[PDB]
């Protein structure tokens, strides 16, 4: 799972 | 709407309290009520809307992946038949997730996007539209899958076109959009080379513009650049 | 304010429901919340405000009169001593009544009257100010009694001056004001001749202007004229 | 009690 725009 | 009787400012206040209490379902319901008042959202209010729904759908997506993995193992050779329960429960979670995505997409269509004229708001909402179509695409398996993927692509592409014309390469909304569109290419569109090229070009153009920024803006931009770098390390 | 989180329109809607359910305390609390939103009130909203508080204070006044009569009988010669309870309970009801009057007067002062420029709104609010000082005067027995009576008189007189200049003699607000000011003269100011003269002149001037009215306006005006006639029959 | 403006 790639990092998306969160937190 | 169950929030129709509450003041807009009270809904905003309660969304912030819900965030502090980690009550993200409540947060999202308060922000939906605020959107439905019909006024445009400020920068801070747009962030509250996005945080609320990202947390709600993030929990649903994580649960869906757990259940989908169990279901896939049930369909291996040598696995005992356990009946319809795993599929049924995965479908239940999937339907709820789709419902949340449809709710967000409905808010964007009625009428956040059409009323958003500044680049910062319009790009933000179009990015969200791409994201929630992307989450629909993660679970799609039927005859509309291609159209769901194209809806995500089209929203991201419009957001990219505006962001490149109207915003500096270090702008956090522009960077987060490019990050998410790269993830779309890698995870949804079977286009890992496009994902890598977009992440690299985005990172490099932001790096070249950091010299223009204050210390606080530099911190904001470099945080998102590190996510792009993390993905490039994973992908290469 | 406990109504600060509710929409103005929802407070109005609930005030109307409370009226239908004969829940006048609730009605008054909803209308207080609506006033505290800070916007001017429409004609219908002013009527809801007045009906709500008139019903609340009307119940308190009726109870106060029952208790005051019992207390007066307790102070007759030959009446047994029953302790402080009758006075204590009359004082309790009296303090609550004074609190409601102070609440209404506070709404008028902050800021309904100062924002009321049309004759129909300004006369209405000044009449209310006279009425709630009159209700304070009904229970007053101390060193401020004269000033309470003069506050009622002054508000009524300002309302009368505006009503005579700006409104026809059949206008229901003008008529209701004159009715209540006549009651003030008779019951508060020890001026029965002034009460009779005001009721008679008001009735006669309205009678002479009825020919100008539609059937519905004629019904509205003659209803209040009959109250003036009822008082004149009682007083003469 | 005289009638005032009510109901
Ligand atoms: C740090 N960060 C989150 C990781 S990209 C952001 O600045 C951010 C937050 C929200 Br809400 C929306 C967007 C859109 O691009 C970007
Ligand atoms: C019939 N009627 C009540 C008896 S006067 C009214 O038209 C009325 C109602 C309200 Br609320 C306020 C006023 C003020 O003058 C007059
Ligand atoms: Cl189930
Ligand atoms: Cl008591
Ligand atoms: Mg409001
Ligand atoms: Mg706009
Ligand atoms: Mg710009
Ligand atoms: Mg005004
Ligand atoms: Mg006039």
């Amino acid at each position: 799972k790639a990092k998306s725009c969160t937190v | 709407g169950a929030m129709g009787s509450m003041e807009r400012a009270s809904l905003i206040q309660k969304a912030k309290l819900a965030e502090q209490a980690e009550r993200y379902e409540d947060m999202a319901a308060f922000m939906k009520g605020a959107v439905e008042k019909g006024e445009e959202l400020s920068n801070e209010e747009r962030n509250l809307l996005s945080v609320a729904y990202k947390n709600v759908v993030g929990g649903q997506r994580a649960a869906w992946r757990v259940l989908s993995s169990i279901e896939q193992k049930s369909n291996e050779e040598g696995s005992e038949e356990k009946g319809p329960e795993v599929r049924e429960y995965r479908e239940k979670v999937e339907t709820e997730l789709q419902g949340v995505c449809d709710t967000v997409l409905g808010l964007l269509d009625s009428h956040l996007i059409k009323e958003a004229g500044d680049a910062e708001s319009r790009v933000f909402y179009l990015k969200m539209k791409g994201d929630y179509y992307r989450y629909l695409a993660e679970v799609a398996t039927g005859d509309d899958k291609k159209r769901i993927i194209d809806s995500a692509r089209s929203a991201y592409q419009e957001a990219m076109d505006i962001s490149k014309k109207e915003m500096p390469p270090t702008n956090p909304i522009r960077l987060g959009l490019a990050l998410n569109f790269s993830v779309f290419h890698y995870e949804i569109a079977n286009s890992p080379e496009e994902a890598i090229s977009l992440a690299k070009t985005t990172f490099d153009e932001a790096m070249a513009d950091l010299h223009t920024l204050s210390e606080d803006s530099y911190k904001d931009s470099t945080l998102i650049m590190q996510l792009l770098r993390d993905n490039l390390t994973l992908w290469t």
